[PDB]
RNA sequence: UUAAUAUUUGUUUAAUGAAAAGUAUUUUAUUAUUAUAUUGUAUAGUAUUAUUAUAGUGUAUAGUUUUUUAAAAAUAUAAAAAUAUUGUUAA
C-alpha cells in the first residue's frame, strides 16, 4: 500500500503523543510508577528515575549530535 | 546456485575501494582471489 | 578472521597471540557457573 | 474419632493451659521423657516429635502452631511426598 | 467560592479587623477566634483542590499501550527467530506463571494470614505494612500481580486509589472505609440486576 | 570418652543454635571468635519472632565449605572456634554447659520474648550482661542463672532495637556496615594500604569508632602531604597491607601495660585509638616501612612454604599468638629454620605420622589431619594438638608424638 | 489550534510574565510566532531533545548543535534563566519536572542569579561556526551563556579547544589559575570522570568497537588496537599535580618533634 | 530569664499599613513557603501533644506559646507541622458532636512511639534563629533543608 | 549443581546492585550537605535574584 | 592476576569513593561538613549536658552563635516509590518502615486458619456424597458464616464441585424414586446452598473460579420453569 | 543513455510499556582446580526454537533487524477529532 517499513516500524514501536505541560509531565511522572494488576509489569529498577549521566557510560563521552 | 561476491575488481583493475581491502583484511573481501605479493616481496625483503 | 586480522603478526606489526592487554576483553563480562566435570563425578560417586 | 471431636458433631467451657489439658494432641504426642513431662505451654511455641494417627509418620511440629492452627501432618496433606502421598 | 462565601457570613467579631495581620503573622488576641477557627479549619479539614482524578486519566494512561498493541497488530512485519522463540516461550509458559502466582499467593495466606480483604485493604491504602519481606523481593514480572490479582478491581477502583494516595492519610482511612461498607452493601444487594445493568448485557458492551 | 561426649554435645547444641538462627560469638580481651554461623548470607526474609531452618544452605556435604563466608569472616577479623583448643577441660565444661543451657533457654520458650535473628557475645570479664551500642547482646559467663531473667526482663522495645541492627550490621547487606568499610577504603587510599580494619569493635562503643573515621577524614590532607615529602608510597604495602586499630592496645609483657602501637612480624600494624595521633602513626609508619614490607615478603614465602606443606603433608599448621607477640619480629627467622628443616625432612614426615593414624585403633575424636602450632617450646595437650616448637628435629618430634 | 497550556492551575496573585506560555514547552512550528522545528521523529521526539540539550547546555555551560536545534536551545536556555531569575518554589519544581539532573537544576538555581543580576533579556549567545558537520554538510552553533567571568562557577576557562581527556577539566586560562570551583560540583564532576578510568568501561568499549566494526563504519581501529584511556601511572601523576598545594598548612616535622612514642618492636 | 522569639535570620519584619486591604480574588490566591518539617518540631509539637490532648489546635498554639523552649517559626508552621503528624499518622482529627468543632488526637498506635519520644527528651535568655535553603532530591521534588542557630543575648 | 550455583550467584549480584544503589543515595545526600555547607559559607541563597524580603512576605511562596 | 603492563586506576567497586580529583580546599571543606552534621545530628539524639558543642560552634559573628545543622533525607525513597515523594507523604514511607507488620498484630488469622484447614481434611473425608454434603453445610452454617471467615479459592471450588456432583446424583435418585406451593428454585437440592456460598465468597472478596461459576451455571440451568 | 535519477541515508542515542536458555556453525588463546588412558576447549558474533531432551529465593548499563537533517507538493498514518455520513442497539 506505500507504508514504509522503517518509519512504520518506529511509529508503532516509540510513542509520538507530546507533552503539554511540566505540571503534566509531574502527574505523568506520579503515575508512572503503578503497578501492574494483571498485565505483564516491567522491572522498576530504584534507579530507574534518577540520573543516569553518571550510570550509563556513553552520557558523557564525546557526542557530535551534542557537540562535546 | 548461486555464488556471492561482495566486492571484486573490476575489468580494468582493481580500483582503490578493493586495495583498501587487500591492505587492511590481507586480501581481497570475496575470498576467491588468492593473495599474491611476490612483487611487493621482491622489492623489499629481498 | 578478525583473530588473525589484528592479533596475529604482520610485516608491519610484532605479534600479539600472547599479550594481556590485547586479549584481556575476550573474557565473558557475566560470569557463568563452571560447568560439569565427569570425571570428577566418578572418581567421587566411585560406582560399587 | 479424634478428627470429629473439635467440632460440634454431638453451656460451659474451660481454659486449656498446658499440653495435658488437651487429650488430643497429647495421645500424637511422642515427647521425650526426660525433657519434658508435659508441662508444655501451649500457647508458646516449642518443637516436640509428633507421630500421626493416620498416616503413623514421625515429624516436628510446634505446639503452638499444632493447637491455636490445627497444623496437620507433612505426609497427609502433601509436603513429604511419599508413596501414600504420591498421585501416581 | 464557598470558602469567600462562609468566611464573609461570620460575621461574630471584626473589632480588630487584622484580617491580614492574622494571616500574615501571628494572632492578635485569644477572644476574637472565630476568624482564626474558620481559617484552620479551611486549612486543614477542608481537602486540597483538584486531589479526586476520573477513571478517564487512569484509562488514558493506559491508552498508550493500547495504540502500541493496535499499531503493532496492524502494520506489524513478521517476527524473526529469537522473537518467535519469545513468544513461543512467553504462550508456553503462561500457565506455569499463574500455577505459580498461585502458589505464592496460597503460601502467603496459609503461612502468614493475610487474607484477600488485607490485600485489597492494603491496595487501596498503599500500604506495605500487610506483606511480609519476600512480597517486595518476588520477581518484577508477577511482583505486581501476586499482590492484587486474585481480589476484583476495576478502572474506577485504581482511579480511587490514585485519589486516596493523593488525600491525606486519616482522610485515606476514613473514606477507605465508607466505601468498603458502601461496596459490602452494593455486594448484598447485587442479588438482582438494575436496568443499566440489563441494558449492558443486551447490548454487549463490557465497562 | 568425656572429651568425645563433649565435644558431640556442643556440636549438637550449636547446630540446634543456628537452626534458630542466632549468631553467636565468644568474645576475649585478645579476639573474638565465631561459634554459631547461621544463614548470614541469607536476606532477612520475614519478621516473625520465631524462624526454625532445619537445612544448612552454607555447609553441603558435598562443597564442605563456601567461598563466601570465608570472605565475610576475613572482612570482621574473626577466629575459628574449636572445642578441642578451648583450653583445660573445666574450661571445655563450661563451655558446653553454657551453650546447653543457651539452646534449653530458646528451646523452653522461643518467641517474642527471646526473638531469633539476634547477635548473643559470650564474655569472661563482664560484670553483669547489658546491651551493647551495635546492637548485640554481651553476657558475662560468671552470670549463668542469671541469663534467663535479663532475657525475659529484656523488653520487646530492645528486641526489636537489636533486631533491626543485627539485620542492617553483619547480616546480608549491612548497609550501615558497608559504609563503615567504605570509609575505611577511603582512609586507606590516603594511608596507602590495602585494608583498614578495627578489632575489638563487636562488643565495645560506637563513638571511638565514629570519631576515628571523622578525625582521620578531617586530617587526611596532613598524611598525604606528608607522604608526598617523604616518599611514603611503598607498592608492596599499597598491594597488600593490613591497618587494624583497637580502642586499647596490651603489652605482650604485661596485659595491664598499654603500649602506643604494636609492629608485627607477618607485617600488620596495629593501633589504638587512645594513644595515637596524626604525628604518632605517621612516626611509626616512617620508622617501620622500610622493614614492614620486607616482613610483609618473608611472611608471604614462609606461608606459600607452609601451604605446600599443608597439600602435601596431612597434618595442619598454626602459630602461637603469644610466641608471635613475644618475638616482636624476630619471629619470621625461627618460622623460616621450621620451614627449611620440614622442606628437607619432608618425604619422612607423612611416611611416619601416617603410622600413628594406622596404629591408633580405637580414639574418641580422631582426625586425619591433627594439628601443630608452632610456639617457643615443646608442650602438649590431650587435643589432637601438638604445640611443636620452632627448633625441631626428626628424632626429638618422634619420641615427642610416641616412643 | 488552541493551546492547552493557557488553562492555568494553582494561579498566583500576580500575572505571570508569559501569561499564555508554560514557558518551556515552546510549541515547535515554521510561523514566526512559533520556534523552529528541528527535524525529529515526533513532537514526543523533538520535545525529548530539547529536554536533553538543554539540560547538557545548563550541565557544561557550552553546547555545540546544528541545524535548526540552536535557536530552540537559545530561547530555552533564555527561559531557564528567566525561571532562575524568578527563583520561586513553583520555578524550580517545573524546571525539576523538565530537566534530566535535579543537580544541574540546582547548580542553576545557585548560580545564574548572581551570574545576570545585571542583564534583561538575551541571556545566552549563538555563535555559526564555519566549520559543518562532515556526515551532513549541516552548519554548526556554538552556544554559550554571556556572563562567564562575572559570578559564575566557570570562569577563566578556555573553550578554544578541548582538554587533553574528555574527562579532564576543561583548559583554564593563566590569568585566572587560581579560583576554585565549588566543592559539590567538583565532586560530581569527579564521580562522573572516574567511571571512564575503569576495567568494565574499557571492556564495554572494546565490545562497541567490535561491533562497530562489524556494522561496517570505517577508520575504526581494532579493539585489540586501541589503548586505554587513564593508566595508572597517569593518575598518580595527575593526582599528585592537582594535590601538589603548600598554602596556608605546612607539614608536621615528625622527625624533629617529640611525637613518637615508646612502641613494640620495630627496631 | 526570658524566651521571645523563634525568628528567622533572613526575614526581617514586615510593616503593613493599617488601611491594607487584599482583593476578593487576591486573598484566596496566597501561597506561603513550605515551613521547615523536621524532627525538631515534630517532636516539639509531639510533646506539647502529649502534654495537652485531646486540644484544639488554637489551644495547642497558646500551650507552644507558654512553653519556655519553643523551636516554631509561627502558627502557620505550627499547622504544617500538624500536617506533616497528620501525613505520617501520630494525630487524627475528629469532630466534636456538641461543639461540631474538630479536635486532634493522638494516634492509639503511635501512642506508645509518642510516650518513648518524650522520655528520651526528657530525660537564662535564649534566641534561635531558623535558616532554610533549597535543594532536590534524586526523585527531582524540591524541599528544604533547615537549621537552627541558637545564642544567649543579654 | 546448576541451579545452586546460579542462585549462589544471583545472589551476590542482587546484593551488590543494592548495595551500589544504597551507597549512591548516600553519596546524593553527602553531596547535598557539602553544598548546603557551602551556601552557608558563601551567603548565597538559592530563592532568585530578590532577596530574603519576598520571602518574609511570603505571597508567592 | 594481572597480566597487563598498564592498570586501572579505579575499581568497579569504588566510583566517587576516593576522589582523587578534587581540590584540597574542597576536600577539606567536605569532611568539615560531614563532620559539623554528624555531630548535630548526635547532640540532636542525645543533648549533651550544658551543651558544649566545641566543633559545630561559631565565633566570626563576634557572639556566641551554635548552628544546630538539623538533618535531612535520612529517610530512603526508592524510585518504585517516588510517587509518595512526588505526593508528599514521605512520613507515610517513615510510617510504613517503623511500622510493625499486621499480620504480627492479627489475631484472628490463628482461628480462620485453623477453620479453613478443618474444612479441608472435612472435604478430604472419605464419606457418602449426601451425608457428606450434609455435614459441610452444617459445619459451614455453625462455623463460618456466623462469623464471615474468609474461604479460600480452592475450598470454595472444591465444595461447588460436591454440591453439583451431589445435586446431579440427588435428581437421578429423585427420578428413580418417582419410577403445590413451591417455590423453582427449591426443586434444585443445593441450589440455594450455591447461591449462599458463592455470594459469602463474593462479599469476603475471593476470587471466583471458572468451574465455580461453571457448577453455579449448571445448577442454574437445570431449572423447570423460567424464573426473573 | 536511462542517471543532477528511483529506493536507501545508522559511529550512544528520545534507551527501550523490557530483560533468567538450548542447539549448529565461524574463530581461536600459556585459564585455574579436583590433581590415574583416548576424545572433543573459552568469550564474541551468525541461523533456528509448535510437533515435551530450555521456568527457578526472585531476570547482564540489555540500546543494528531501533536508521540523518533549518522547506512546500506527492504519499502514509482516521489509534491523525475539538468533523461529517451511514448502519446496529437502548431510552
Ligand atoms: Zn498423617
Amino acid at each position: 500500500y506505500g507504508r514504509r517499513y522503517r518509519k512504520m516500524e518506529t511509529r508503532s514501536k516509540r510513542r509520538m503523543r507530546p507533552y503539554a505541560s511540566l505540571g503534566e509531565i509531574g502527574l505523568e511522572n506520579e503515575l508512572r510508577k503503578e503497578p501492574r494488576i494483571n498485565a505483564k509489569g516491567l522491572n522498576n529498577t530504584d534507579d530507574e528515575d534518577w540520573p543516569r549521566h553518571t550510570k550509563s557510560w556513553g552520557d558523557g563521552m564525546p557526542s557530535m549530535r551534542y557537540g562535546s | 546456485p548461486t555464488l556471492y561476491l561482495y566486492r571484486f575488481p573490476g575489468p580494468h583493475g582493481p580500483g582503490p575501494y578493493t586495495m583498501k581491502y587487500w591492505w587492511t583484511l590481507g586480501c581481497f573481501p570475496t575470498g576467491m582471489e588468492v593473495p599474491f605479493r611476490l612483487h611487493e616481496f621482491l622489492s623489499t625483503y629481498q | 578472521c578478525s583473530m588473525r586480522v589484528s592479533i596475529y603478526s604482520r610485516p608491519g606489526k610484532v605479534s600479539r597471540l600472547n599479550n594481556a592487554d590485547a586479549t584481556w576483553h575476550n573474557r565473558s563480562r557475566k560470569e557463568k557457573p563452571p560447568d560439569f566435570d565427569p570425571s570428577a563425578f566418578r572418581r567421587r560417586y566411585r560406582d560399587s | 474419632c479424634p478428627s470429629c471431636e473439635d467440632r460440634g458433631l454431638s453451656q460451659n467451657s474451660e481454659l486449656k493451659r498446658f499440653l495435658k489439658d488437651s487429650p488430643l494432641l497429647l495421645a500424637e504426642a511422642q515427647l521425650q521423657p526426660h525433657e519434658d513431662p508435659g508441662t508444655i505451654a501451649l500457647r508458646s511455641n516449642k518443637l516436640v516429635c509428633w507421630k500421626c494417627r493416620r498416616c503413623t509418620y514421625e515429624f516436628v511440629a510446634s505446639v503452638a502452631d499444632r493447637f491455636l492452627r490445627y497444623k496437620r501432618c507433612p505426609q497427609c496433606t502433601g509436603e513429604k511426598r511419599t508413596p501414600l502421598n504420591l498421585l501416581s | 467560592e464557598k470558602q469567600r462565601k462562609e468566611l464573609d457570613k461570620i460575621q461574630s467579631g471584626y473589632v480588630t479587623e487584622r484580617e491580614l495581620h492574622i494571616g500574615c503573622d501571628k494572632p492578635l488576641g485569644g477572644n476574637a477566634n472565630e476568624i482564626a477557627r474558620v481559617i484552620d479549619e479551611q486549612a486543614l479539614i477542608s481537602p486540597t483542590p483538584g486531589e479526586k482524578c476520573s477513571t478517564a486519566l487512569r484509562e488514558l494512561m493506559e491508552n498508550e499501550v493500547d495504540r502500541r498493541n493496535h499499531m503493532m497488530d496492524k502494520f506489524g512485519q513478521p517476527v524473526g527467530a529469537r522473537e518467535f522463540h519469545r513468544l513461543f516461550k512467553e504462550l508456553r509458559h503462561a500457565d506455569n506463571e499463574a500455577e505459580t502466582i498461585e502458589r505464592h499467593q496460597t503460601r502467603l495466606v496459609e503461612e502468614y494470614g493475610v487474607y484477600p480483604s488485607l490485600r485489597l485493604d492494603a491496595y487501596m491504602l498503599d500500604d506495605d505494612t500487610y506483606f511480609p519481606e519476600w512480597v517486595n523481593a518476588l520477581p518484577y514480572s508477577i511482583r505486581d500481580r501476586v499482590k492484587f490479582g486474585s481480589l476484583g478491581l476495576t478502572e474506577k477502583d485504581e482511579a480511587l486509589r490514585v485519589t486516596l494516595g493523593r488525600m491525606p492519610l486519616d482522610r485515606r482511612r476514613r473514606e477507605w472505609e465508607r466505601l468498603k461498607k458502601a461496596k459490602e452493601y452494593k455486594a448484598a444487594k447485587e442479588e438482582t440486576l438494575t436496568l443499566a445493568e440489563l441494558r449492558d448485557a443486551r447490548q454487549g458492551k463490557r465497562r | 570418652q568425656q572429651s568425645g561426649t563433649l565435644y558431640i554435645r556442643g556440636d549438637k547444641s550449636i547446630e540446634m543454635l543456628r537452626r534458630f538462627g542466632v549468631l553467636l560469638i565468644i568474645e576475649e580481651e585478645g579476639v573474638t571468635y565465631l561459634v554459631t554461623l547461621p544463614d548470614v548470607l541469607d536476606k532477612p526474609v520475614d519478621d516473625t519472632p520465631s524462624t526454625y531452618t532445619p537445612a544448612r544452605s552454607l555447609i553441603g556435604p558435598d562443597g564442605e565449605i563456601d567461598p563466601r563466608v570465608q570472605d565475610y569472616i576475613r572482612d570482621r577479623g574473626l577466629r575459628a572456634f574449636d572445642l578441642r583448643m578451648a583450653g583445660s577441660h573445666s574450661s571445655v565444661e563450661r563451655f558446653v554447659s553454657a551453650f546447653e543451657r543457651l539452646e534449653r533457654l530458646y528451646e523452653v520458650h522461643r518467641g517474642r520474648a527471646m526473638r531469633s535473628c539476634v547477635c548473643l557475645v559470650l564474655s569472661i570479664k563482664a560484670p553483669k550482661c547489658y546491651v551493647a551500642e551495635d546492637g548485640c547482646i554481651v553476657l558475662s559467663v560468671q552470670q549463668m542463672p542469671m541469663w534467663e531473667e535479663f532475657l525475659l526482663s529484656l523488653p520487646q522495645e530492645v528486641w526489636q532495637s537489636c533486631v533491626q541492627m543485627h539485620r542492617d550490621w553483619r547480616v546480608g547487606n549491612a548497609p550501615k556496615f558497608h559504609e563503615q568499610q567504605r570509609q575505611l577504603m577511603k582512609v586507606a587510599d590516603m594511608f596507602h594500604f590495602f585494608r583498614v580494619r578495627l578489632d575489638g569493635c563487636i562488643g565495645s562503643q560506637t563513638d571511638w569508632q565514629q570519631q576515628f573515621i571523622l578525625s582521620m577524614q578531617k586530617e587526611e590532607m596532613i598524611v598525604r602531604n606528608a607522604v608526598k615529602k617523604y616518599n611514603l608510597k611503598s607498592e608492596l604495602l599499597k598491594r597488600r597491607g593490613e591497618i587494624c586499630v583497637s580502642n586499647t592496645l596490651r603489652s605482650a609483657v604485661d596485659p595491664t601495660k598499654e603500649i602506643g602501637y604494636r609492629i608485627g612480624g607477618d607485617g600488620r600494624v596495629y593501633f589504638n585509638h587512645s594513644a595515637m595521633n596524626t604525628g604518632q602513626m605517621l612516626r611509626a609508619l616512617k620508622d617501620n616501612l622500610r622493614r614492614l614490607e620486607t616482613f610483609q615478603k618473608q611472611h608471604d614465602d614462609a606461608v606459600a612454604t607452609l601451604e605446600h606443606m599443608s597439600r602435601s603433608i596431612p597434618v595442619d599448621f598454626s602459630v602461637d599468638t603469644n610466641w608471635k607477640l613475644r618475638e616482636e619480629g624476630n619471629l619470621v627467622s625461627c618460622l623460616q629454620r621450621f620451614v627449611r628443616t620440614i622442606k628437607a625432612n619432608q618425604t619422612q614426615l607423612s611416611a611416619f605420622l601416617t603410622m600413628l593414624l594406622k596404629k591408633r585403633d580405637g580414639a574418641g575424636a580422631p582426625k586425619k589431619r591433627m594439628v601443630w602450632i608452632i610456639s617457643e617450646r615443646f608442650d602438649t595437650l590431650p587435643s589432637g594438638v601438638v604445640y611443636i616448637p620452632w627448633d625441631v628435629d626428626f628424632d626429638s618430634i618422634k619420641k615427642h608424638l610416641l616412643p | 489550534k488552541a493551546r492547552y497550556a493557557g488553562i492555568d492551575d494553582n494561579p498566583t496573585i500576580t500575572y505571570k510574565p508569559w501569561d499564555t506560555t508554560e514557558p518551556l514547552m515552546a510549541d515547535y512550528g515554521w510561523t514566526r510566532g512559533k520556534l523552529p522545528k528541528f527535524r525529529a521523529r515526533s513532537p514526543f521526539h523533538r520535545q525529548q531533545i530539547a529536554r536533553r540539550m538543554v539540560t547538557e547546555m545548563i550541565r557544561k555551560d557550552y553546547c555545540i548543535v546544528g541545524g535548526a536545534r540552536a535557536p530552540a536551545l537559545r530561547i530555552l536556555a533564555d527561559h531557564v534563566v528567566e525561571l532562575a531569575k524568578a527563583g520561586d518554589t513553583d520555578s524550580r519544581q517545573q524546571l525539576a519536572y523538565f530537566l534530566h539532573d535535579p543537580l544541574m537544576v540546582d547548580k542553576a538555581f545557585d548560580e545564574y542569579p548572581r551570574r545576570f543580576k545585571d542583564m534583561n533579556a538575551k541571556y545566552a549567545m549563538m555563535t555559526r561556526l564555519k566549520s559543518r558537520r562532515r556526515t551532513d554538510a549541516v552548519a554548526m552553533y556554538f552556544v554559550e551563556y554571556k556572563n562567564r567571568d562575572m559570578s559564575d562557577n566557570h570562569k577563566g576557562e578556555d573553550y578554544s579547544a578541548g582538554p587533553e581527556r574528555f574527562f579532564l577539566p576543561p583548559r583554564i586560562v593563566e590569568t585566572e589559575k587560581g579560583i576554585q570551583r565549588p566543592p559539590h560540583m567538583q565532586m560530581a564532576f569527579d564521580r562522573w570522570a572516574s567511571k571512564f578510568k575503569t576495567e568494565e568501561f574499557h571492556h564495554w568499549w572494546r565490545l562497541r568497537h567490535a561491533k562497530l566494526r562489524y556494522w561496517g563504519v570505517r577508520n575504526v581501529p581494532h579493539p585489540s588496537d586501541v589503548d586505554p584511556l587513564w593508566t595508572e601511572k597517569e593518575e598518580e601523576e595527575w593526582h599528585n599535580e592537582m594535590l601538589a598545594n603548600t598554602g596556608e598548612y605546612e607539614d608536621l616535622d615528625l622527625d624533629d618533634e617529640s611525637y613518637t612514642a615508646a612502641g613494640e618492636g620495630g627496631e | 530569664v526570658v524566651y521571645r522569639g523563634a525568628k528567622m535570620k533572613n526575614w526581617p519584619e514586615q510593616r503593613i499599613p493599617e488601611n491594607f486591604k487584599f482583593t476578593e480574588e487576591q486573598r484566596f490566591r496566597t501561597k506561603a513557603i513550605p515551613r521547615d518539617v523536621g524532627t525538631i518540631p515534630r517532636n516539639f509539637v509531639l510533646g506539647v501533644l502529649y502534654r495537652h490532648q485531646p486540644c484544639e489546635v488554637g489551644g495547642l498554639w497558646e500551650h507552644c506559646t507558654n512553653d519556655p523552649e519553643i523551636v516554631l517559626d509561627s502558627k502557620r508552621h505550627l499547622r504544617e507541622v500538624l500536617k506533616q503528624a497528620r501525613e505520617e499518622g501520630f494525630v487524627t482529627f475528629e469532630r466534636d458532636a456538641i461543639s461540631n468543632e474538630w479536635l486532634c488526637f493522638l494516634t492509639r498506635e503511635r501512642y506508645e512511639e509518642v510516650q518513648r519520644i518524650v522520655t528520651a527528651k526528657s530525660e537564662r535568655f535564649q534566641q534561635r534563629e531558623i535558616d532554610y535553603l533549597p535543594y532536590t532530591d534524586l526523585n527531582g521534588k524540591v524541599n528544604f533543608m533547615w537549621w537552627y542557630e541558637t545564642r544567649d543575648v543579654q | 549443581k546448576r541451579i545452586d550455583t546460579a542462585k549462589r550467584m544471583r545472589r551476590d549480584r542482587r546484593r551488590i546492585e543494592e548495595l551500589k544503589t544504597l551507597e549512591f543515595w548516600g553519596w546524593y545526600m553527602k553531596l547535598q550537605r557539602v553544598r548546603g555547607r557551602w551556601c552557608r559559607e558563601q551567603g548565597v541563597s538559592s530563592r532568585g535574584v530578590y532577596g530574603p524580603a519576598v520571602d518574609a512576605a511570603e505571597l508567592w511562596g | 592476576e594481572c597480566r597487563t603492563s598498564y592498570r586501572f586506576a579505579v575499581k568497579d567497586e569504588e566510583r566517587g569513593l576516593y576522589d582523587h580529583g578534587v581540590t584540597p580546599d574542597a576536600r577539606t571543606l567536605a569532611a568539615e561538613a560531614e563532620a559539623q552534621y554528624r555531630a548535630s545530628s548526635e547532640f540532636l539524639h542525645a543533648p549533651a549536658g550544658g551543651l558544649p558543642a566545641p566543633e559545630l560552634h561559631m565565633e566570626v559573628d563576634g557572639t556566641s552563635v551554635s548552628c544546630i545543622a538539623a538533618p535531612f533525607g535520612e529517610e530512603y525513597v526508592p524510585s518504585s516509590k517516588e510517587r509518595f515523594a512526588h505526593r508528599g507523604h514521605v512520613g507515610d514511607l517513615s510510617r510504613q518502615r517503623t511500622s510493625d507488620r499486621k499480620y504480627l498484630l492479627d489475631a484472628r488469622s490463628h482461628l480462620n486458619i485453623r477453620k479453613e484447614r478443618q474444612l479441608s481434611e472435612l472435604l478430604s473425608a472419605p464419606m457418602p456424597l449426601l451425608q457428606k454434603s450434609n455435614e459441610i453445610q452444617q459445619m459451614l452454617l455453625s462455623d463460618f458464616y456466623p462469623q464471615n471467615l474468609v474461604v479460600s479459592s480452592r475450598n470454595v471450588e472444591a465444595v461447588i464441585a460436591l454440591w453439583a456432583q451431589c445435586s446431579l446424583e440427588q435428581c437421578i435418585a429423585g427420578l428413580n424414586s418417582q419410577r403445590h406451593e413451591v417455590d423453582a428454585v427449591d426443586s434444585v437440592p443445593f441450589l440455594n446452598h450455591m447461591k449462599r456460598l458463592y455470594f459469602h465468597s463474593r462479599q469476603t472478596h475471593v476470587a471466583p473460579t471458572p468451574l465455580v461459576l461453571e457448577y453455579v451455571m449448571t445448577a442454574l440451568g437445570n431449572v423447570t420453569t423460567a424464573d426473573s
